């Protein structure tokens, strides 16, 4: 759990990473196995809770920094 | 199996999205709960959508392309979670 949330974490702290959907983030990072989906999701809820990324009103994740 | 059902089940509290053979023997299943929302989250539609996304993606697997839907309860849900069997993939 913890190495998928920093992998993820490492991604979106990229100078070229936009704000993107769930959607968007599974076709990024090439989830195709339903599991895998589900762990990005419950990464991306508790990233979320821990304030390091910020879903927008469009529902796209980004870093609060750089917004 | 291909032919199969989804049961959406929209409370205010909770989206669960349990998807069936037309025998109603469970193939997979998600709610906003197991995706780890928790509270407000749970009752949203965005929650019920990836709630269907995630049901849709194990039902894929053992192979299926059309879906029968049924809704139950008050939740804000349905819309949501319906839109995003057909965004699966699987045609309603």
């Amino acid at each position: 759990k913890e190495a998928f949330m920093e992998k993820l974490l490492s991604f979106m702290k990229e100078e070229a990473y936009k704000p993107l959907t769930v959607q968007e983030l599974e076709e990024m990072l090439n989830i195709t196995e339903a599991e895998e989906f589900k762990e990005l999701v419950k990464a991306l809820v508790a990233l979320e809770e821990k304030g390091l990324i910020v879903r927008t009103r469009s529902d796209r994740y980004g870093i609060p920094e750089k917004m | 199996i291909e032919s199969g059902i989804a049961h959406i089940r929209s409370t205010f509290n909770n989206t669960i999205v349990t998807i069936t053979d037309t025998h109603g023997n469970a193939i997979s299943w998600s709610s906003a709960g197991a995706l780890g929302f928790r509270g407000s989250r749970k009752s949203t539609p965005f929650a019920a959508q990836m709630a269907a996304e995630t049901a849709a993606k194990g039902s894929i697997e053992h192979g299926l392309k059309t879906l029968e839907v049924t809704v139950k309860g008050p939740g804000s849900g349905r819309e949501a979670a319906i839109r995003a069997l057909q965004a699966a993939g699987l045609e309603v």
